[PDB]
RNA sequence: GCGACACACGUGCUACAAUGCCCACUACAAAGCGAUGCCACCCGGCAACGGGGAGCUAAUCGCAAAAAGGUGGGCCCAGUUCGGAUUGGGGUCUGCAACCCGACCCCAUGAAGCCGGAAUCGCUAGUAAUCGCGGAUCAGCCAUGCCGCGGUGAAUACGU
RNA sequence: UCCUAAAAGGUAACGGAGGCGCCCAAAGGUCCCCUCAGGCGGGACGGAAAUCCGCCGGAGAGCGCAAGGGUAGAAGGGGGC
């Protein structure tokens, strides 16, 4: 687990490889690869551990990832559960909370239909 | 016997600091550190590939030396279980070996640890011993990513010759072990 | 790709513009 | 100890990332780690790596306060 | 959301009945039918009636919910589930 | 599945697994039926029942007018019996030369 | 409240990927709409947008960019640089007011889905398929709808 | 095998309860080494119960199999030849 507690994908290009870290997306992938100045097109099997400590410092300590980052989401839910608010009673009890259907589709939130 | 970084902060920072704290009459009468058995408990080996000998030879790469096994006292029912069957590991490490060990533990192992936070604080025996478990093996450094075919991790019983978990913990967190509390 | 937010092809789609299409 | 049957241990050489080296025995002579306890965020203080917010919520709004009264 | 251009959104009317009662003393029941209305610091801890089209369901505010709308606290379906 | 449908009139779920139990006369046919719909509703005259199956064979319609509400619901079984037992062995009516 | 959600049916949108996805550059339409309206152009901002401000009772000026396509570069068969649902946080605008219950922008999350059982729909030439644009209603918009407009442009008909 | 059986042995009933018609090539000989069940506390997946550590624990475990007797100062667990 290099960075940044998970291991990234060798033999792929950083700037995708990095992706697969659970608060990267294609946003902050061109972002660290400027501020460290390596080139996004490098593949992962290919880079001087000089530039893996580097971006390492650069990723970790610029965003929460990973279980840092479940933490608060979990959080920022538990809070929205606990004070009684209209989004809180979507997540207890499991359904859509930003104003969709629930006559019909809505299957994300509930899972596979369950027959009667 | 070999000189190293972790027993010698023991001879010469943590011995003094114990007397201190508790104001112990005999030299002896400090707590010391008796032995560290480290037991994967495995079990997953009973049938399937029973042939455990990557996780032996992991433990042998970790700790220096040729883990023993561990077979069933009874069978079980549930537990798919027929006596005297291989179900674990146990190496028992002492003296040099259990500095070097707990040095490479606590200058990499429990930092590489995915979301460290320290260790349990309540973990202790009441007699005076501390145990702990890991997910993994690959937290040790002998232990690459490429080498390793699954995740498993095991139980890391450390034996003081404390008598309260007092001192233990003293002794313990002296000696560089993080707590959480 | 249309119905992708964060793309050229589905901002043509909705009709509207940013980063991933300016104007 | 039984001849044959364990790994040698050497002296060896434990690198980590952030500069700290070690000077210990294993089997392998050199080891390089992500990390180490000199530079891990639970040993160094309290080094909070990016998050030393403050919660902020909830009172940490303040935008702002020109409602009348 | 609404715009950091515009105000902080109170139905003015509602925010009478708050600063009344943070002068001579909080608190006492306040029914309102203002759900469009944004928390707002100065009413933690006061006690709220918020109506959801038939009940005046009382509210307690408190330190976390200050960014939200009353209605949020106050809901509007009966739903106990199916079967 | 099976579908119900009460137009300008209201019916138990009683009532509906009796429409449920009385279309399992078509079972006996060992045949496929595709999403049976069934309307009824209130005439002046009587209660009216209609019914729009499909089978892998073609499709059924049918229409039942009574006075009592379970009577329709029968004559609309009996024309469907009907419908349904032609389209299973019209085919086999040509078999020679 | 008409926006409910143990379920069921119809019509659609977007997809399951290489005859493809993404980025940069560059060509080719028609029909409409537009005076607290359409907004050129400048500037702030990653952006939605905001602040300036010329023109146009409009074959004059504006919406406006047409998209597929063309050129170049990347991706290399993976639940992936396919797919963009769901959820966390931050903003913009309309509007007295976006909690129930608006649209949009941005960061993060990145699901089902590997071409679909029984059954069934459309289409005979500029048609199907696929690609984009405008308008009514309209403060705004849940429009993937409806009514119109063109771009590329097939397959097949022995026979009843 | 136990009870009936009346503290030596033996003792009947269509009296009360159970088992046998096998097994083991080590489950045999010998030398050497080891000590249980259980309770409490601690320990990744791991649980009432898998394996690990500590403390208490004379035998309640174990001894192929019915029952009784016997049994760790071994008849129980492991190895060598
Ligand atoms: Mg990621
Ligand atoms: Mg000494
Ligand atoms: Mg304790
Ligand atoms: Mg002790
Ligand atoms: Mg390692
Ligand atoms: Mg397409
Ligand atoms: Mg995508
Ligand atoms: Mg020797
Ligand atoms: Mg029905
Ligand atoms: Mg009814
Ligand atoms: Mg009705
Ligand atoms: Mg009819
Ligand atoms: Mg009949
Ligand atoms: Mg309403
Ligand atoms: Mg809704
Ligand atoms: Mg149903
Ligand atoms: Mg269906
Ligand atoms: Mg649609
Ligand atoms: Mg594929
Ligand atoms: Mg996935
Ligand atoms: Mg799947
Ligand atoms: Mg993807
Ligand atoms: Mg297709
Ligand atoms: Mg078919
Ligand atoms: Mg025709
Ligand atoms: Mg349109
Ligand atoms: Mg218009
Ligand atoms: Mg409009
Ligand atoms: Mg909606
Ligand atoms: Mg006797
Ligand atoms: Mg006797
Ligand atoms: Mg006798
Ligand atoms: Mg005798
Ligand atoms: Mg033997
Ligand atoms: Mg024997
Ligand atoms: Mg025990
Ligand atoms: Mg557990
Ligand atoms: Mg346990
Ligand atoms: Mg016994
Ligand atoms: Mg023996
Ligand atoms: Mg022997
Ligand atoms: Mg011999
Ligand atoms: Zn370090």
């Amino acid at each position: 687990a290099r960075i940044a507690g998970v291991e990234i994908p060798r033999n792929k290009r950083v700037d995708v490889a990095l992706t697969y870290i659970y608060g990267i997306g294609k946003a902050r992938a061109k972002e660290a690869l400027e501020k460290t100045g390596i080139n996004p097109a490098t593949r992962v099997k290919d880079l001087t551990e000089a530039e893996v400590v580097r971006l390492r410092e650069y990723v970790e300590n610029t965003w929460k990832l990973e279980g840092e980052l479940r933490a608060e989401v979990a959080a920022n839910i538990k809070r929205l559960m606990d004070i009684g608010c209209y989004r809180g009673l979507r997540h207890r009890r499991g359904l859509p909370v930003r104003g969709q259907r629930t006559r019909t589709n809505a299957r994300t939130r509930k899972g596979p239909r369950k027959t009667v | 016997p070999l000189d190293l970084a972790l027993k010698r902060k023991y001879y010469e920072e943590v011995r003094p600091e114990l007397i201190r704290r508790f104001g112990y009459q005999n030299v002896w009468e400090v707590p010391r550190l008796e032995k560290v058995v480290i037991n994967q408990g495995l079990g997953e080996a009973k049938e399937d590939a029973r042939i455990l000998e990557k996780a032996a030879q992991e433990l042998a790469l970790i700790t220096g030396q040729k883990p023993a096994v561990t077979r069933a006292k009874k069978s079980i029912s549930n537990f798919k279980l027929r006596k005297g069957m291989p179900i674990g590991l146990r190496v028992t490490l002492r003296r040099d070996r259990m500095w070097i060990f707990l040095e490479k533990l606590l200058n990499v192992a429990l930092p590489r640890i995915r979301d460290f936070r320290g260790l349990n604080p309540n973990s202790f025996d009441g007699r005076g011993n501390y145990n702990l478990g890991l997910r993994e093996q690959l937290i040790f450094p002998e232990i690459t990513y490429d080498m390793v075919d699954a995740l498993r991790g095991m139980d890391i019983a450390v034996v003081t010759t404390a008598e309260t978990d007092e001192e233990a913990r003293a002794l313990l967190e002296l000696l560089g072990f993080p707590f959480r509390k | 790709g249309k119905g992708d937010r964060r793309t050229r092809r589905g901002k043509i789609w909705r009709g509207t513009y940013g980063k991933y299409r300016p104007r | 100890m039984k001849e044959g049957i364990h790994p040698k241990l050497v002296p060896a050489r434990i690198i980590c990332g952030c500069g700290n080296v070690i000077e210990t025995y294993s089997t392998k002579p050199e080891i390089y780690v992500e990390v180490c306890s000199k530079c891990h965020p639970f040993y160094t203080g309290q080094q909070r790596f990016v998050d030393t917010e403050g919660r902020v919520e909830r009172f940490q709004r303040r935008y702002g306060d020109s409602y009348r009264k | 959301p609404r715009s950091l251009k515009k105000g902080v959104f109170v139905d003015d009317h509602l925010l009478e009945k708050v600063l009344e009662l943070n002068a001579k003393g909080e608190k006492r029941l306040i029914k309102t039918w203002s759900r469009r209305s944004t928390i707002v610091p100065e009413m933690v801890g006061h006690t709220i009636a918020v109506y959801n089209g038939k009940q005046h369901v009382p509210v307690y505010i408190t330190e976390n919910m200050v960014g939200h709308k009353l209605g949020e606290f106050a809901p509007t379906r009966t739903y106990r589930g199916h079967g | 599945t099976m579908n119900i449908t009460s137009k300008q009139m209201e019916i138990t779920p009683a009532i509906r697994q009796h429409v449920a139990d009385r279309l399992a006369k078509l079972e006996k046919w060992q045949t496929h039926l595709i999403n049976p719909h069934i309307i009824l509703s209130k005439e002046p005259q009587g209660f009216v029942a209609d019914a729009t199956i499909n089978t892998p064979n073609g499709v059924l319609v049918a229409s039942g007018k009574h006075e009592d509400m379970y009577t329709a619901i029968n004559e609309l079984i009996n024309k469907l019996e009907r419908q349904l037992n032609k389209l299973q062995h019209k085919g086999e009516a040509r078999r020679a030369a």
